[PDB]
């Protein structure tokens, strides 16, 4: 059901997570791992679906950047 | 390590589950950008609040609250 | 400054709470009114700019319903 | 009493102090709806709040807490 697999995810969110904690020792339950992957996949999912709306807006079917930056800029 | 690691058949999967068939090739750094800004604004949160609960893991409860902002 | 005036404003903003409240005695500060009335106009502002992008994106020059629409929906 | 108190030229002078110069007639009452909507929620989340600080007076503070969500 996940698109992207767990372990490139999780040395992703693991070194995103290292900058900001510049090396405070944390680490994830897996259930936190994958409570956030759900959601980041969900996340990339609505917003394809947000800026597609606006491909057929500018009448194209393909997505380009501006149309994910727009939706992006829309959303906050 | 590493941003690189979500790779191309991902990105055009997700694309394809939220109804986009055809995508320009410059939406793979796109969709690589748009999703680390997101979890580095998600993991802050998460990781901030286990940490004024003094605690040393991060559960999904914590992740749960990050998302709800 | 504001746009709109504050009486129908205020008779506007009234009725809405009358209508969620069924009557049950409530009200407002001059300083709560306003508060209200200048964060909706600044609210409809940001709405339009952010509806003129769409404008823009679709080729055209004229905001329509479906770019303020569009707007919205991208918003939540 | 009443949503068409709200009128054409303040929804243009609106309009145009977010950069839009050329507006459809339909755009008038697409505003209005917009703004009940908005006025609803907010205003209902600004009382609720009163409501539970068992006050009778809605206050400034109130309609900000409101607006956070």
């Amino acid at each position: 059901m996940l698109l992207i697999r767990k372990l490139p995810f999780s040395r992703l969110a693991r070194e995103i997570c290292v900058k900001f904690t510049r090396g405070v020792d944390f680490n994830w339950q897996a259930q936190a791992l994958l409570a956030l992957q759900e959601a980041a996949e969900a996340f990339l999912v609505h917003l394809f679906e947000d800026a597609y709306l606006l491909t057929l807006h500018a009448g194209r079917v393909t997505l380009f950047p501006k149309d994910v930056q727009l939706a992006r800029r829309i959303r906050g | 390590d590493n941003i690189q690691g979500i790779t191309k058949p991902a990105i055009r999967r997700l694309a394809r589950r939220g109804g986009v068939k055809r995508i320009s090739g410059l939406i793979y750094e796109e969709t690589r950008g748009v999703l680390k800004v997101f979890l580095e604004n998600v993991i802050r949160d998460a990781v901030t609040y286990t940490e004024h609960a003094k605690r040393k893991t991060v559960t999904a409860m914590d992740v749960v609250y990050a998302l709800k902002r």
